[PDB]
């Protein structure tokens, strides 16, 4: 299903990714941790093409995707994103949010596009705000939205770039079980966290990330009881 | 001879009419300005070489340069072809061509304005570039952009009195033609400076009450 | 007739005699008008009010008000008290007047775009407000101000062609004096334009190379 | 020593403390909790006076301060403060930044001062970067700095505004050891903080404050695993 293939990616003369391989299948739930400056979001958004690599390939079920012979809105159709600073449209309210994409891009009936947004408002616990604006939101209710309205397009993967580092605490925990309930629904997602309670509790996989490169991965609790690299080492103990 | 402002009185219905002609200059000149930098604006966004070649030499070209020289160049430079225009189309092909260029990169600078992340969003829930542009993105821009239509407007009716030193009869050509009656030039110019300063004033709060019912 | 540009050529001299005689009244003006913006800034940040709306006063109705009309205030307004100032000297007196205002509020602005937080940290640790604006507030407010004077001088070339309709001998006025020896007006015009043309590029690189070294 | 005596504080019409009182002795380390908005950092700063009460008075070491017959430039001499955004100088090196405030403020002399200097980033284990400019800092870096550089004025009470919060999650733990050490030397503090552990390893009082309120307070054990208002209970379910 996914499988980033050897990926550099140079920013001028800083490089981010050193080489880099990630395989997904369906169903599971990857979750990427690592130092700031190690990569992860990069990596995150080679996957959905929002940075173009270096060199190496990123295959989306079968079929590569960065060589400019494919469509890439075709690839964005099946591949959700969900972002640190939410990335609302500020001036559509909450139900124009979740149904301007299904409606333009999918080209759905307008009052199907409101019952899909009507039952996924109610499914993230929001339907008692369908017609407010984003502004008239907390960081919670933002994200949660933010989730609905990717949900809309109704993808086969979702990416999630760091989507709780921007919130009050007495807020992380509602969209992290949102997040949880779509991994409990059998949902493929790739997450970037500081969160590794969600690891925890829902991960099917780590990736440990510094400098520019995967240097060790496992199921949780062999990367949080019985990581074997230093680094790893180094990184969980100044994080747990 | 010395200072008397009374004097200047009952030539009220010239500073008046300068006025007048100050504003009928201004919009028109900015209207053109406006459509033409729009226009422009369009012209840069394409991916064709040439056509990004021209529209960016063209801004570089008329902001470079001082409205001024733009201004004879439209007047005195024409002459020697046989045309001989007008003052008063001399001076609004000036400023609306000057205006155009400004306003060109009005909207340049209000489109990048808006949030990066906002189109990031749009694409990433499969929106093409056009649709992001359309539905998410424009909405914006425009919203930033009106603001700086309003603060342009503001100088351009300042940057306007240069049509005098051209003959055509705006709010400064007046102490010209009052002087040759009174031969008072202090007076009648403190006078339609404090004119100048008074709609300046009028129209940056206009503008900014305008900006708090916007954003 | 119609176009010839070579004929232009050697009239080289007079060009080179207006672009030199711009240069030195933009320096001079832009000079004065710092000096004098500079010290217009400090009245306005005075709690003695008099002296603060006399500036601020000053300010806005120098930036509310036309260039044009403040030189012929200059010029001409000032004639029919029997004091006739050359062109010069009415040119730079403008110039410097309206650049300093400008000036006052860049500076003004420069001291402002100063993260709060260094002002915060400043009297957190015991320094009074004199001491806070020496040694912590003014070093960075002073590179916050020093791209917006060079792009005031760049700006301030542009202006001083208006100083030609007063009759001085500036890079705008060759255009006159040309043409009164070859009935020409256009092309003398293009040179002139691209003369100034090729200054604000030129200014505007090495002042943009200036502001990426810090 | 500090007494903020029902104090409250409007920005316009939003009402930030309403009725506010807080006594602080020598030696105790306070520590304030609470959802972002309920006032914790406004009543922090006006215990030396960044924000000025609306009603209410603040007094230290028995002197009333917001009456405007106070020299305030000694005041905050004598109490001390860390900023969530590090606030450090940027064109002062390391050294000159911790040297800075005693030079110009207590007329010390110069190489007293910078031997005060050397002992203090000795300290924060800084002392390598003795002669580099802020942004070669790292976040921790930068917090342990701004903190050796608060203590070389030497107050009486230091004010942390969530020292911790804008730091990368593997740049905490540092930052908070320094923290401790403090409180371990006998330092009185006062701690706005997200971080609960360094209130249960050092606090003597954790306040827990709500919609302008304090609505409860006590020991950190008594609050963390006794807590009798429910406001409370609901907080700490969320952050916990
Ligand atoms: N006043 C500028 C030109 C301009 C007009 N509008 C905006 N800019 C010079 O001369
Ligand atoms: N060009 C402005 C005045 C000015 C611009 N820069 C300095 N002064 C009017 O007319």
């Amino acid at each position: 299903m996914i499988f980033v293939n050897d990926v550099y990616k140079n920013f001028g003369s800083l490089e981010v990714l050193k080489g880099v391989t990630l395989k997904v299948n369906k169903g599971e739930v990857v979750v990427i941790i690592g130092p700031s400056g190690s990569g992860k979001s990069t990596l995150l958004r080679c996957i959905n093409l929002l940075e173009e690599p270096t060199k190496g390939e990123v295959f989306i079920d079968g079929v590569k995707i960065n060589n400019g012979k494919v469509n890439i809105n075709k690839v964005r159709q099946k591949v959700g994103m969900v972002f640190q600073h939410f990335n609302l449209f500020p001036h559509l309210t909450a139900i124009e949010n979740i149904t301007l994409a299904p409606v333009k891009v999918k080209k759905m009936n307008k009052k199907e596009a409101e019952e899909l947004a009507v039952d996924l408002l109610a499914k993230v616990g929001l339907l008692d705000k369908k017609d407010q604006y984003p502004i008239k939101l907390s960081g919670g209710q933002k994200q949660r939205l933010a989730i609905a309205r990717a949900l809309a397009m109704q993808p086969e993967v979702m990416l999630f770039d760091e989507p709780t580092s921007a919130l009050d605490p007495e807020m992380v925990k509602e969209v992290l079980n949102v997040m949880k309930q779509l991994a409990n629904e059998g949902m493929t997602m790739v997450v970037v966290t500081h969160e590794m309670g969600f690891a925890r509790e829902v991960g099917d996989r780590v990736i440990f990330m510094d400098d520019g490169v995967i240097v060790e991965e496992g199921t949780p609790e062999e990367i949080f009881y019985r990581a074997k690299n230093e680094r790893t080492r180094e990184f969980l103990s100044k994080i747990l | 001879m010395t200072v008397d402002f009374l004097s200047m009185v009952k030539y009220t219905p010239l500073f008046i009419s300068g006025l007048i002609m100050t504003l009928k200059l201004t919009f028109l000149a900015v209207t053109i300005g406006v459509l033409m930098g729009l226009f422009i604006a369009l012209m840069k966004m394409s991916s064709i070489k040439p056509i990004k070649l021209v529209a960016s030499s063209y801004i570089e070209v008329i902001r470079g340069t001082p409205l001024l020289v733009q201004l004879l160049l439209i007047y005195n430079g024409l002459m020697q072809f046989g045309m001989n225009i007008p003052a008063f189309t001399a001076g609004v092909s000036a400023l609306a061509i000057n205006s155009s260029a400004y306003v060109a990169e009005i909207i340049r600078a209000g489109i990048q304005a808006v949030d990066p992340g906002q189109n990031e969003a749009a694409r990433s829930l499969g929106m093409t570039h056009a649709m992001a542009m359309r539905y998410v993105i424009i909405p914006q821009a425009i919203k930033n952009i009106l603001p700086a239509l309003g603060n342009e407007f503001i100088v351009m009716l300042k940057e306007s009195a240069i049509v005098s030193v051209i003959g055509f009869a705006d709010l400064t050509r007046q102490a010209d033609i009052i002087q040759s009656v009174t031969y008072r030039y202090f007076e009648p110019y403190i006078i339609i400076a404090a004119i100048y300063f008074v709609m300046t004033l009028t129209f940056s709060k206009l503008l900014s009450l305008f900006e708090r019912r916007l954003r």
